[PDB]
């Protein structure tokens, strides 16, 4: 019932003469939640025609690995999951962009969510593809996680969301429990040591991550993301290391699931 | 494998069924969590309601039963936490 892979940590990656930056897609919506499709699509087109565009860095997580702010995954496996995406298709490009925008949305209203799902289904109807089925399921899943966790559906009659990332339900449920037991149960179920420590503030960790490896390499990786219930894994140092590595070299793929 | 599933790079089969094992176990843990939390909410209501006089023994024993069940629940959670730690290779 949960054999579902979901794309997480979606950023867009630029390189101007080996100087690299991974950014979230900016927000294209007003304070009430009206999605600016025109500017979004212009952004996506602009990033395609650009030459300093390498793609969306994204990871694939399984449900039992994403603990909201810790990772029950080993670092080598995590590296195998993280890819650099540059599809030869405009609609998949915009889907990854919306994924970025959902993860990094500060506090979306359910109105922006329903609009985003709507635009998504509209893009996915334009592209029959394993990549579009993938981008769509997972983007709806990130959306649903955000609603179910923040009580955005509360209305009574169900909307078209699903349960979201399972351990996010556990994460929410243990914050409710007596302070005595909450602490232990968080330590026992949603704090997987396997990916190691968290850095205090990623940006600094990347700045000295640049100081250490900058004699042989003019490479300089910087990271820009909006803090959010869906971006807590940018605090993890092994994450940031793997991210810099993937953004700076490796390869790109035109198709996630060829 | 024996059946092709649309899989992205990192995902092999072994991770995918390991996922199912862990999702079952933590599904149980989540049920235990929301159970212990409903009971602890009823406890909140008892302990907040006040006004006991001679009816106090009945109320104290009902709190005693609640708290008792809840202890068993939290201990069950711990007990399968450790088991999940026994499956892993580092612990």
């Amino acid at each position: 019932v949960s054999l579902r892979v979901t794309p997480r940590l979606v950023l867009e990656v630029n390189r101007h003469n080996a100087i690299c930056v991974a950014t979230n897609v900016p927000e294209f919506y007003n304070a009430r939640g009206d999605l600016n499709i025109r500017d979004l699509r212009a952004h996506v087109k602009a990033r395609m025609i650009s030459s300093q565009f390498c793609g969306y860095v994204l990871v694939s997580l399984l449900d039992s690995e994403d603990q909201v702010d810790h990772l029950n995954i080993f670092p080598h496996v995590f590296s195998e999951r993280m890819i650099l995406y540059k599809p030869n298709n405009v609609n998949l490009m915009e889907m990854c962009a919306l994924l970025s925008m959902i993860e990094n949305a500060k506090s979306p209203s359910i109105g922006l969510c329903r609009e985003v799902l709507g635009r998504l289904t509209l893009l996915h109807s334009k592209c029959n593809n394993l990549d579009s089925l993938f981008l769509y399921n997972g983007a709806r899943t990130l959306l649903s996680t955000l609603v179910k966790y923040h009580d955005l559906e509360e209305a009574a009659t169900p909307g078209p969301w699903n349960e979201g990332l399972s351990l996010f339900k556990l994460h929410k449920e243990l914050k409710r429990a007596p302070s005595e037991a909450r602490d232990l149960m968080q330590s026992l179920f949603l704090t997987s040591g396997k990916m190691g420590c968290l850095a205090r503030s990623p940006k600094d960790y990347c700045a000295d991550l640049n100081k250490e490896e900058d004699a042989n390499s003019g490479f300089t990786f910087n990271l820009f993301y909006q803090d959010s219930l869906l971006t807590k894994h940018f605090q993890c140092q092994t994450v940031l290391q793997t991210l810099r590595r993937k953004c700076l070299g490796s390869d790109t793929v035109s198709k996630i699931i060829p | 494998a024996e059946i092709d599933l649309g899989l992205p790079p990192g995902v092999q089969v072994g991770d995918l069924l390991r996922n199912e094992q862990t999702m079952g176990s933590l599904r149980q843990v989540y049920l235990l969590a929301v159970q212990a939390n409903s009971i602890t909410d009823h406890l909140k209501r008892f302990d907040a309601v006040r006004v006991p006089e001679s009816c106090r023994g009945v109320v104290e024993a009902q709190v005693a039963k609640l708290e008792a069940v809840r202890s068993v629940i939290w201990n069950t959670m711990i007990s399968l936490a450790v088991s999940g730690i026994e499956m892993d290779e580092n612990g």
